[PDB]
DNA sequence: AAAAAAAAAAAAAAAA
RNA sequence: UUUUUUUUUUUUUUUUUU
């Protein structure tokens, strides 16, 4: 019989200084922040995929409607939650033939194909970004399957079609949004099945991907990608207060170079001068030798929070009252020394970890649902369980499928009061651009950050990259 | 006078655009009135609409779809509005709205054929442009634009079945408290009496070597028939020291330090676990890093300990729930459990091809919700208990750890409903 | 200036002799576009900063410190804002206009 | 060459 | 990779003892 606190639900901010607790439902009725006139779409691609892509297009300008309106609410169409115009006519069309992605796809090396395959997109949409009149906002790359399937690390040709670099990697996403970050060109993948998918179907004669009563909700992850993408500013936060600079930190593993050297890579969120909150990526990557170390030597360490202190006084004009460093590993007290030296003395470090090993799972006395979002149990004054994770009222099911997991929160440096600190996360696990749900079950900065070193890991010619997600999820 | 603007349509079916259109005209300061707005309903609203619709109305707007094409209550709804349109001697009243793609032109109502549509067919941001810019020249009377109003209204109507609500609820977790522990934890210097090229885990009562140290709850002479030499030992030799001193923390010396005296705790129980498994003879599947415990095709009364079921069938494969064990004891002296499904072709012989495993977990933990993991842990752990309320984990011949049988329990002050 | 000349750039602009001249109807008359003063993405440059690099002898070290001021900005805004821009308006003031060039 | 106590990389399915 | 969630595989490191 031990005391479990609850948390109010965040509220995200929308257009017209209006509030609401869901994103969906708030976007569809108060539209984004700022006025993005259009959006101009360039596409890559085949002549058979292109045709897909214009009728998924002509789909979300009308409206699409899901099973239950109530948890999932209904598409109103593009402009309609948007007030923007996104139309098929303007989109500038490069073509990629089949003999050409067939000439490469079917190479007995990975690492080779996969090369190829991401040099004749990129060739393409760097010459149509240099060499035409035509403006684009975001590039669709639509991919066929045979490249999904055969162009990832760990693919296996099948010998019948085998018909013919080593420091990329094989994924194709990492990679191609990798060789992108000196030109600075938005873009977003594409799945032939992630558009009309009931041309693709099975054996059995279903589609593969049956998305029949999810159209409503892959609409809004669409369109919300590529408006962000586009330059959009759908939702922010309301309750964060003044002051705060937040920062996460993220270790990826390197295997092109010998020593996995660890990158080590952070997303920055914090306020701007009046009320917009400012997220972009605070990235400086700072790589760090040993094989399972994940541990920053203090001068990279004193670098990274001197860069991030730094994005927050040219924005701000002063450096942040208090901030809440955040990170998916402990910190030990040879990174602390060197951060506190860096940070003046106003200034109130924080060093929080956040995990999900450990195997706490509440199971409600009666019924086939789970425990309520928000709920928390604090172990004490420097470590709780949040349930960030698990049933909410107006989605009308948990957004877990089975019995959720909680994120273990513990303050192992700095002060911070518990409760705030409970506070800010739930609050940050709203912020997801790369999909419209109502919650995000971790914060998006460790979710992020993961995303931006999952990209800088795959190119090791990367230099100073640029610090919007934009070019990244 | 006359300033409201009615919207009829098909109450059950197009609740998805009369929603959004009434959300969109209130925020932009029109005033609404519509069924699915208005939260509750009695036997007088029959009446209401009517005196509305020749009282209040200004601009009666008609929701045209498939299904409110011949909808009685919208069919008596138009007959109303075109009789007051008449006597208002007002043509431009019934403002009817397409926003079906199947119901073409040339199949409308007959008090609609006649009367221009706004097409929302292809655009809705296009036909509430053409409803607004209609307004607009129709001089319909309006207020200022305030999208507070479509918020609150959206508050106090839709979010508003469900919301936050006050009440107790307790829940079960996966944490299996440890009542008691044995009152001194035992450091032998076995020494040369212990063979050094010998291991540990075969040993009768879990125990594990520090330095030269045996440490274990276990008395001296217990470990006597696997280790033939330690009958002349001496039992002032030991270094016994009041484990409860080392869970509050007090205990730390140079001969250990508490965080490495508490791992010392932390494998001991997992040896006893397991061992304690083997002793009520379930089987094992080794884990990428832990081991699951499951049970076999009969050994269970039915295949099934209380009323709950265990093990089961799916097509060709025998499922068996299993679970996993380790002892934690930063937030309390606990041991924590975590649930699996494993699958057999005989109900004895474990599938080896790891992917069909997973897929065909994934497959059965599909419908598997709360009330089919907690019942099912519970079942287990109280098959593993040894009296109604605890069981005891072997430390040696005389010492035993006092685990309960039921998951501890915590309190929430707010809770919800189906 | 900017925006002010933008706002009278939406409204039609006359000359004095429309027959040798066509009358400008207006950008969004015309080229049926919405241009307008809402969504400038704007940076500034503050005329300490500014005054510094202007007042060198040299012209060429000037010109390119000049250059990189802008340049710097221009580029951490692409790279570094959600934000994006079709066209960079760069206004630059008179005097370096009148001393910055060979 | 072990252990527990913490780490991340990848693939598979299914629902949101 | 529109996603998200829950798992299943490995692998690996540190602290300590021999």
């Amino acid at each position: 019989m031990k005391e479990l606190i609850y948390i109010e639900e965040p509220k995200i901010l929308f257009a017209h200084g209006q509030k609401c607790t869901d994103a969906r439902d708030g976007l569809a009725l108060f539209g984004p922040l700022n006025n993005l006139y259009g959006i101009k779409s360039g596409v890559i691609g085949t002549k058979q995929g292109l045709k897909i892509f214009r009728d998924y297009l002509d789909h979300i300008q009308k409206p699409i409607y899901n099973s239950n309106s109530i948890t999932r609410p209904m598409f109103p169409g593009f402009e309609a939650v948007f007030d923007c115009k996104w139309e098929s006519t303007g989109i500038t069309f490069k073509e990629v033939t089949n003999e050409d992605i067939g000439k490469f796809l079917y190479n007995s090396s990975t690492h080779k194909r996969t090369y190829d395959l991401v040099s004749l997109f990129i060739d393409k949409i760097i010459s149509a970004n240099k060499n035409e009149d035509e403006n684009v906002d975001v590039w669709f790359v639509i991919v066929p399957d045979e490249i999904y399937k055969y162009c990832r690390p760990n693919s296996v040709l099948p010998k019948e079609m085998v018909q013919t670099t080593y420091n990329y990697d094989a994924q194709f996403h990492d990679q191609f949004k990798a060789r992108l970050l000196k030109h600075t060109i938005p873009t977003q993948i594409f799945r032939e099945s992630t558009l009309a998918w009931r041309d693709f179907k099975n054996a059995f004669g279903l589609p593969i991907r049956d998305f029949s009563k999810i159209e409503g909700h892959l609409a809004w992850t669409i369109s919300t990608a590529a408006f962000y993408k586009a330059g959009g500013k759908p939702w922010k936060l309301s309750d964060v207060r003044n002051g705060v600079c937040y920062l996460g930190l993220v270790y990826k593993k390197v295997e092109k170079s010998k020593n996995p050297r660890n990158a080590c890579c952070a997303a920055q969120m914090f306020l701007d001068n009046g009320d917009g909150t400012v997220f972009k990526g605070e990235v400086g990557p700072w790589y760090n030798p040993k094989n399972g170390q994940y541990h920053l030597e203090p001068k990279e360490a004193k670098a990274l929070l001197s860069q991030s202190l730094q994005s927050y006084k040219e924005q701000i004009g002063e450096y942040p009252k208090e901030v809440f460093i955040h990170a998916k590993t402990r910190f030990n007290h040879q990174e602390w020394d060197a951060f506190l030296e860096v940070t003046p003395k106003e200034t109130n470090l924080v060093g929080v970890t956040i995990s999900k090993t450990k195997p706490l799972k509440l199971y409600k006395t009666e019924g086939d649902y789970t425990i309520l979002r928000g709920n928390a149990y604090v172990v004490n004054e420097r470590s709780a369980f949040l349930w960030t994770v698990g049933y909410v009222p107006k989605i009308q099911t948990a957004l877990s499928m089975e019995v959720p997991n909680p994120l273990f929160i513990e303050i192992n440096k700095g002060e911070a009061d518990i409760k705030q600190v409970l506070k800010d996360i739930l609050s940050l696990t709203k912020l997801n651009y790369n999909a419209c749900i109502f919650a995000d079950g971790e914060p998006v900065t460790l979710r992020f950050a993961d995303k931006i070193g999952e990209i800088l890991t795959a190119s090791t010619d990367i230099k100073t990259p640029p610090l919007a997600f934009k070019y990244y999820i | 006078m006359r300033n409201k603007i009615f919207i009829s349509h098909a109450t059950p079916d197009d609740n998805d655009f009369t929603r959004w259109l009434a959300l969109k005209l209130i925020g932009l300061g029109y005033e609404v009135w519509c069924d699915i707005l208005f939260l509750d309903k009695g036997v007088d609203f029959w009446s209401n609409i009517e005196k509305v619709i020749r009282e209040d109305t200004c601009k009666f707007l008609l929701v045209s779809s498939s299904y409110s094409n011949q909808r009685e209550g919208v069919l008596k709804e138009l007959a109303v509005a075109a009789k007051v349109k008449k006597q208002l001697k007002d043509d431009k009243f019934i403002i009817p709205l397409a926003i079906d793609e199947q119901l073409s032109y040339d199949d409308i109502n007959i008090d609609i054929v006649r009367l221009n549509a706004i097409d929302f067919k292809m655009s809705w941001a296009r036909g509430l442009k053409d409803i607004l810019e209609a307004f607009e020249k129709q001089k319909v009377p309006k207020e200022v634009a305030d999208a507070s109003k479509s918020n609150l209204l959206y508050q106090q109507i839709f979010l508003h079945d469900k919301s936050v609500i006050e009440k107790e609820e307790i829940y079960d977790s996966n944490w299996l408290s440890i009542l008691s522990f044995p009152e001194e934890l035992r450091f032998h210097e076995y020494n040369w009496m212990l063979p050094k090229r010998f291991d540990v885990r075969e040993l009768t009562f879990p125990a594990v070597r520090y330095k030269n140290y045996l440490c274990t709850f276990a008395w001296a002479y217990d470990f006597t028939y696997h280790l033939p030499k330690t009958e002349t030992y001496h039992k002032s030799k030991t270094i016994r020291i009041p484990t409860e001193e080392i869970l509050s923390g007090s205990y730390d010396s140079n001969f250990i330090r508490n965080a490495e005296c508490k791992r010392l705790i932390v494998q001991l129980l997992n040896k006893a676990f397991e061992l304690r498994m083997k002793d009520k003879e379930v089987q094992e599947y080794e884990m990428s890093n832990k081991t699951a415990y499951w049970l076999e095709k009969g050994k269970l009364e039915k295949d099934k300990f209380e009323k709950t079921m265990l093990v089961g069938k799916q097509k060709d494969k025998n499922w068996h729930f299993a679970i996993s064990g380790a002892s934690k004891l930063y937030p309390f002296p606990v041991l924590m459990i975590s649930s699996h499904i494993f699958f057999t072709a005989d109900g004895k012989k474990l599938i080896d091809s790891s992917s069909v495993q997973h897929s065909s977990r994934r497959r059965q933990g599909k419908n598997w919700w709360n009330n089919t993991w907690r019942t099912k842990l519970l079942a287990f752990i109280k098959y593993l208990s040894d009296d109604d309320t605890s069981f005891y984990l072997e430390m040696g011949s005389e010492e035993k750890v006092f685990v309960s049988n039921e998951p501890v329990k915590f309190k929430g002050n707010v809770s919800y409903n189906i």
